[PDB]
């Protein structure tokens, strides 16, 4: 898979889909290690929204494997959220 | 749990296989295939 | 998915599949019946089957198993044609795309097409002595389009006439002179530190 | 009855006076991490508890422990010592007072009485063994109507003892180890509690989230037993978590009951059973197989066996399995005694009237991908045997002695067998010559002593293995 | 306290490394 | 939490303490064999 | 040749008293 | 029935006899580890007793 | 290390004299340096419990003093002697 | 026991092999069952072999026998009891009792086993109940008490040293070995020929010759066969007795091609009627012909199976099978071929193949000590 989804050029799917993400996040840990290139993206494009949220869950998904520091990069550019 | 039912109620195991066909089949093997050679 | 294919859009059909298959994941099983149910997996099997994927191969016996036995002659017929490319092949594909009355199958059998044309690409020649052009014909339909010519061309070799020679192969006798007598003991040097790590 | 009064009353004193007795020596031992020496003794004698009399099989009086050693839950001044014995001596309710049963009825305010009662000064194996002990000894019933949610109401105080275990004593407990150790036990008692008419829910997310509080912090054994739990649950529930484990596998640093890493791997290597690994499947379910001695005479070692030998039927070739034949084995003709006998046959329709004939116990194989390429091992098994015999032989000879019917599919057989690499054949494609040959140079010239790093790569780590042994005392 | 508890315990596994460092040299002298 | 996590993962360390309890223990090997 | 079955006996040296000495101060410290 | 190491070869002439005796290394270290696993079954009853 | 043994005996000595602010640490381990092979070592390893923690009335430090003046060499017990009129 | 009904054992045997009849039955039941009385031989084969019409001038005149016989010991155990000898009663009640276990069921178990093994301490009274486990061992053709007459037997291996009847327990662990695949054992304690001359439980003795030379032929590699079988003196009369036991030796160390068959057809007509051999006449002449072809097949290296096919008799296609089951019976490596047919041979096991079972054994015993290695925590 759901998060290979995001090709649509609108980024409300990929807000609806990080409203997937920390809803079903419980049990899919994996997918976003193969989906870390969609979060360097997605969390490079300044204007995209999510960018902020890549870098939430990309923390806790890097603190689910082990990059703790790459949690730590991601929780300080992750904003106020 | 381990149990939850059970309580209440250079050997053979090599060679089983092969003595199969030591158990079925070919007794007197080459004793009429070694009788082929004079009864044909 | 049937308009992914339509436009040949494959990460899409096959992200719309995944999708499907999230619909079928869906946690909810008490759902109404689809008339696609179960030839949705035999697409899914099929060209799973064509892009050389074997444990999706074996997760898709495994995430449905006991239904693929009995029901959908489109299972049932991938998997013995699973055997069929296990054993016997070159020998059952035609009769086998013979055999789809659900016309979206020779599509992804196209692609067990491509994989079956490498294999000719890297099984009739460079593994034998010599083949003669007959059976390159055979196994090589159409029977002298530039496609079994580029196959024969593909091999980098030139064709003889009425023949297809698999010479030119395995040369020198390699043997690797006097390197695994340096990098072995290469080792053995670290074997000594094994000596020097314990006192 | 006269005899039932007097042996619970033994053996039960002798378990929490070594379990309190002695597990006051070990928290009150400072550091004691792996000494735990009547925590592990106490869970061999729980294992010892589920053979034997438990906290009482309603034996034949009232059943009278469960309303006697949960109220005054106090660890006070030494004098509570004599609470305990106290209920030593209000054991004859059951022979001298008024017998009054209190099981499944008050057992919940009794579940209730570790907090009505006085605070526990932080020794948890008492009141998290006053979690587990009064209805996981009770799943023995069968009936799980009703106390099902009973069983998990004490896995609910056991959560508390959770909350207790790793939300309070913040200060190097390492009795949290030994409660990973009860813990985990009684998660196998989520199994045999939800498991039975559902599946566990709350330890999907709390099987990751009691992963999550022993992931690195104070992980100790939760590793390997939760992902037991995750590699056990996830095989009959639906496949690709074992892909979820493979970009964060994680392993234990040193390996724990032997019982435990060999179920362990044999649990992996019957996921790549599936996964058809066929290289690191036969070296780790064999290590599983010969690790595991201790079982049950009536089996789960041919259970083990049975399910562990089937891809290693599909290799290709198989050793003829075990060496240490089993009769009740032989009476429930588990792994195929005569499938196998069809297998080094190159038998055909015997074979098929052993895939046909016995399909209800195919089912209790449940993994049918065996016969998809055994059919085929059966036509590899007669190649790779003639094949094997024969230094030449050809398209004439094979082709059609095994009734392969053609020149061609034989070509295509010796195709994938040069392309398994299993025989050095030729073929000429002119008049029908299989020209096959053997090849040359089986001296050891370079092979072994090539694979001597191997042979003594694997003596050099058994070498820092008795080392690292040695470094323990 | 805690502000003190891993202000001896850290100079304890400097300490600790240190002659634990000093162990394999006694052991090499020895054998010499 | 800061420090009062770094102390406890800290206190783990008097594990490494035993293996120097093994070493002053092979130190006290072997001296009375020199000796 | 020499390393392979002497190493290897090397292996058979260490493994035996250091397991039984091993165990003998393991489980006989207490 | 009897031997001098005269190896039948159709298309050499020498027949050559050759051999190499002195291969005892091999002999007496494989004699050795075969009664060594007998020593380490004679441990094993002392390793699997003391412990429980 | 060294093979001259008066410049180990010194090196044996300055313990105590970088080591009196928290003296608890050196009786443990040069206990251990009190069965060295000469008494050039065990007689500053005698007097490093002494120098190293002489204000106090370690139980342990004379505990190890003991058989250092429980030696075969005889100045060595001299120098545990003089290290416990020091404890 | 010993010899007469030990040889109803052997009509048991006979009852074994033609199971289509019953009239090699009924003949030597009938005759075994007349004499002696003998209560148990009609008995089991009363429950195996055809039943009797009736026995009530038959054969309960032998069970009135059998309770003139009872009566008698109600005579002798009663005139024992008076009597205070060697246990009087348990040894003159130990031979009609030993004889109760020739009359009836295994009884003699209690009164024989324990009534003379809880009397004596030497081991003659001992080592006839050994030999009637045997013996029952040979009625009911056991597995349990012809293992439990050597467990009662090494209590008197222990001490002794004698020349015939521990030459015996070597005879009949023997046949025990060879009662199933354990062949060597058999051979090497047969070898002693000499002094196990006559006692009352042998067969004739020069069958023993040649059941030594059977279990003896193999086992005995070819300086050691002719060192035994040829170049032994006294063997050479007990063998000139039956030639064609003299002639299958001397067809085997002929080495020729087609009298490895004549000969080995009059060892199969033989290995047909031997008791406790007949469960095993496959693998035994099996292990004759890999002996023959392992000798034979050896030394050549330009070898065809044209040239052994003629002079085998046929072998085209014959020996075809036979050698493709042998190669791939896991021994016997040599080149079947295609019509090139070049038979090519392997290692004398000097170099290459014995660099393999010393990991064999460091990876599988040494891999159980690295499980108990692994029990020192947990």
């Amino acid at each position: 898979g759901i998060i290979s989804l995001l090709d649509e050029d609108e980024p409300q799917l990929k807000e609806f889909a990080l409203h997937k993400l920390n809803a079903v996040v419980n049990d899919f840990w994996a997918e976003i290690s193969e989906s870390v290139d969609k979060i360097e993206v997605l969390y490079e494009d300044e204007g995209f929204r999510s960018r902020q949220f890549a870098a939430l869950v990309a923390s806790k998904v890097f603190y689910h494997l082990g990059a703790f520091e790459e949690s730590l990069n991601y929780a300080l550019g992750a904003g106020d959220l | 749990m381990s149990e939850k039912k059970q309580p209440v109620d250079e050997d053979n195991w090599d060679d089983d296989n092969v003595e199969d066909d030591f158990s079925n089949q070919l007794r007197a093997e080459l004793e009429k295939h070694g009788y082929k050679m004079e009864t044909s | 998915a049937q308009w992914s294919i339509l436009r040949k859009d494959i990460p899409s059909f096959e992200r719309y599949m995944a999708q499907l298959k999230c619909y079928y994941f869906d946690y909810k099983e008490q759902l109404p019946e689809s008339a696609y149910m179960h030839q949705l997996l035999g697409l899914n099997l099929l060209f799973l089957l064509s892009q050389n994927r074997v444990a999706e191969f074996h997760t898709e016996l495994e995430r449905l198993p006991a239904k693929d036995i009995q029901t959908n002659v489109y299972i049932k017929h991938p998997v013995s044609l699973e055997q069929y490319l296990m054993e016997g092949s070159y020998n059952k594909v035609f009769l086998a795309k013979g055999n789809i009355p659900a016309e979206s199958y020779t599509f992804f059998i196209d692609i067990l097409l491509d994989t079956i044309r490498d294999e000719i690409a890297g099984c009739i020649e460079k593994a034998y002595e010599k083949i003669l052009f007959t059976e390159a014909t055979r196994i090589l339909f159409f029977n002298t389009p530039k496609k079994m010519t580029d196959y024969a061309k593909k091999r980098g070799w030139v064709l003889g006439p009425n023949n297809y020679y698999s010479f030119a192969s395995q040369q020198q006798k390699p043997e690797d002179t006097t390197i695994p007598s340096t990098e072995l003991a290469k080792q053995v040097i670290e074997y000594a530190r094994q000596l020097e790590m314990i006192v | 009855e006269p005899p039932p009064p007097p042996a619970p009353q033994d053996v039960e004193m002798k378990e929490e006076a070594a379990t309190g007795g002695g597990s006051t020596g070990e928290a009150d031992g400072k550091t004691a991490a792996a000494a735990a020496e009547h925590s592990q003794r106490e869970l061999d004698t729980v294992t010892l508890e589920d053979i034997k009399e438990h906290v009482k099989q309603l034996e034949k009086a009232v059943s009278g422990k469960e309303p006697r050693f949960v109220l005054r839950a106090l660890r006070m001044l030494p004098s509570t010592s004599r609470r305990l014995n106290h209920y030593v001596l209000y054991k004859a309710v059951q022979g001298f007072f008024t017998s009054n049963n209190a099981t499944r009825d008050f057992l919940l305010p009794f579940l209730e009485e570790p907090m009505d009662t006085e605070a526990d000064l932080q020794f948890r194996p008492r009141t998290g063994k006053a979690a587990s002990t009064p209805l996981l000894p009770e799943v023995e019933a069968y009936l799980q109507l009703l106390v099902v949610i009973f069983m998990m109401n004490s896995k609910r105080y056991k959560e508390a003892q959770k909350i207790s275990d790793d939300l309070m004593q913040k200060i190097s407990t390492q009795n949290r180890r030994a409660l990973d150790l009860v813990a985990a036990k009684c998660y196998y008692y989520h199994a045999r509690v939800y498991e039975f008419l559902d599946k566990l829910d709350v330890v999907r997310s709390f099987l990751h989230a009691r992963l999550r509080t022993a992931t690195l912090r104070h992980d100790a054994d939760g590793q390997a037993t939760l992902l037991n739990l995750l590699l056990r649950n996830y095989l009959h529930y639906s496949l690709y978590d074992q892909a979820e484990k493979l970009v964060s596998k994680s392993v234990f640093p040193e390996q724990a009951n032997n019982n435990e890493w060999a179920r362990y791997l044999y649990y992996t290597g019957r996921i790549k059973a599936i996964q058809l690994e066929y290289s690191e499947a036969r070296r780790t379910m064999t290590n599983a197989l010969r690790k595991a001695p201790q079982h049950t005479a009536v089996g789960f070692k041919q259970t083990v066996h049975k399910l562990l030998i089937v891809v290693e039927l599909l290799l290709g070739e198989i050793p003829d399995r075990l060496q240490f034949r089993q009769p009740s084995l032989k009476r429930s003709l588990m792994p195929y005694f005569l499938l196998t006998q069809a297998v080094r046959t190159g038998n055909l329709a015997k074979f098929n009237q052993v895939l046909d004939q016995f399909g209800e116990k195919f089912q209790a194989d449940g993994t049918y991908t065996l016969i998809i390429r055994l059919r085929h091992n059966v036509i590899k098994t007669g190649v790779r045997m003639i094949s094997l015999s024969y230094s030449r032989i050809s398209l004439a000879d094979i082709a059609q002695k095994l009734q392969l019917d053609s020149p061609e599919d034989a070509e295509f057989i010796v195709a994938k067998a040069i392309r398994d690499g299993v025989i050095e054949a030729s073929i000429n494609h002119e008049k029908g010559y299989v020209q096959s040959k053997e090849m040359i140079d089986i001296y050891s010239t370079r092979e072994p002593q090539l694979a001597f790093h191997q042979r003594i790569s694997f003596c050099l780590d058994i070498h820092n293995m008795s080392v690292k042994a040695m470094r323990f005392p | 306290d805690l502000y003190s508890r891993y202000k001896k315990l850290q100079q304890e596994l400097e300490f600790l490394e240190v002659q634990e460092e000093y162990i394999k040299d006694e052991q090499k002298n020895l054998k010499k | 939490y800061l420090s009062k996590i770094e102390e406890l993962q800290l206190i783990v360390n008097d594990k490494s303490q035993n293996l120097r309890r093994l070493q002053a223990q092979r130190n006290e090997l072997n001296a009375k064999v020199r000796l | 040749y020499l390393a392979s079955l002497i190493r290897s006996v090397v292996a058979l040296h260490n493994l035996i008293n250091n397991k039984i000495a091993n165990r003998d101060a393991e489980k006989k410290e207490g | 029935d009897k031997k001098f190491h005269g190896i039948l070869d159709q298309g050499e002439g020498v027949l050559i006899i050759f051999d190499e005796p002195p291969v005892d290394k091999t002999y007496e270290a494989a004699l050795e580890t075969i009664q060594n696993m007998s020593k380490v079954v004679d441990s094993l009853y002392n390793k699997a007793k003391k412990l429980t | 290390s060294d093979v001259n043994d008066d410049v180990r005996r010194a090196a044996v000595e300055s313990l105590g004299f970088i080591l009196f602010r928290t003296p608890e640490q050196c009786p443990s381990v040069v206990s251990l340096l009190s069965e060295s092979y000469n008494p050039h070592v065990r007689y500053g390893a005698a007097m490093a419990l002494g120098i190293c923690c002489a204000g106090t009335g370690n139980k342990e430090a004379i505990n190890l003093l003991e058989p250092m003046t429980n030696d075969p060499v005889n100045y060595v017990r001299q120098g545990a002697l003089i290290a416990s009129a020091l404890i | 026991p010993k010899n007469p009904d030990l040889r109803i054992a052997q009509l048991r045997f006979l009852l074994s092999l033609p199971e289509h009849r019953g009239d090699a039955a009924v003949r030597d039941e009938l005759m075994a069952a007349v004499r002696d009385n003998n209560m148990a031989p009609y008995y089991e084969a009363l429950c195996k072999s055809l039943d009797w019409q009736i026995d009530v001038d038959l054969l309960n005149k032998m069970k009135k026998a059998n309770e003139d016989e009872l009566k008698r010991l109600d005579e002798e155990l009663e005139d024992a009891e008076k009597n205070l000898g060697e246990s009087e009663i348990r040894d003159a009640m130990m031979a009609k009792a030993e004889y109760l276990c020739r009359i009836g069921d295994k009884e003699g178990a209690l009164t024989a086993f324990r009534k003379t093994y809880d009397k004596t301490v030497a081991l003659g009274h001992r080592l006839d109940i050994v030999f009637y486990l045997l013996r029952i061992g040979l009625f009911y053709m056991d597995n349990d008490l012809i293992t439990r007459n050597t467990e009662k037997a090494k209590s008197l291996i222990e001490e002794g040293g004698d020349w015939d009847r521990r030459n015996r327990l070597k005879v009949y662990q023997g046949l025990y070995c060879v009662a199933i695949r354990d062949f060597k054992q058999a051979a090497e304690l047969f070898l002693d020929t000499v002094s196990t001359f006559t006692s009352y439980e042998l067969m004739d003795y020069k069958t023993f010759v040649t059941y030594t030379v059977y279990v003896s032929m193999i086992a005995l590699e070819r300086p050691d066969l002719r060192e035994k079988v040829i170049k032994g003196a006294e063997i050479l009369e007990v063998l000139h007795s039956l030639p064609a036991v003299r002639q299958y030796l001397f067809s085997l160390y002929e080495c020729r091609y087609s009298v490895f068959f004549q000969s080995l057809a009059v060892v199969e007509q033989e290995m047909k009627k031997d008791w406790l051999f007949a469960p095993h006449y496959r693998y035994y002449v099996r292990e004759m012909r890999i002996h023959a072809y392992s000798q034979l097949l050896e030394s050549y290296r330009s070898l065809t199976l044209g040239y052994m096919a003629e002079a085998f008799g046929v072998g085209v296609e014959f020996i075809d099978q036979e050698l493709s089951r042998f190669i791939a019976a896991g021994r016997l490596h040599c080149k079947i071929d295609k019509v090139n047919e070049i038979v090519e041979t392997n290692r004398p096991d000097s170099k290459n193949w014995q660099y393999q079972e010393t990991i064999k054994k460091g990876d599988l015993l040494l891999n159980r000590v690295q499980k108990l290695s692994r029990v020192i925590n947990m």
